[PDB]
């Protein structure tokens, strides 16, 4: 109903998209720390055990 | 005395009329600019309603 400008709607949409980008980078660092298989195959032994 | 005061109030009130016409001109130019900025999108409709009042 145009009760606020289109410009500080574009500003709020930009703040929303930038904070989605920050959550996406934090979710990338959180999908790390559980080190997934880069490729499927046959795995050897753990050179770095628990606790190290 | 009464004819003199009537003529002086006539001159002063038409000068007041000219100044209110000039303030009306400036308010109309300000609403013209707020309607211009409303079409483009910088100013919201609240500033448009304030300029219209």
């Amino acid at each position: 109903d145009q009760a606020v400008s289109k410009q500080q709607y574009a500003d709020a949409n930009a703040a929303y998209l930038q904070s989605k980008a920050a959550v996406e980078q934090a979710r990338i660092n959180l999908r790390y720390t559980k080190v997934l298989s880069p490729i499927s195959g046959r795995i050897g032994r753990s050179a770095v055990t628990e606790g190290a | 005395a009464s004819v003199a005061t009537a003529y002086l109030t006539l001159k002063a009130d038409q000068a007041q009329l000219q100044l209110t016409k000039d303030t009306l001109g400036t308010y109309q130019k300000s609403f013209d600019l707020t309607q211009r900025s409303y079409d483009v999108g910088v100013a919201s409709a609240l500033d448009l309603r304030q300029a219209q009042t």
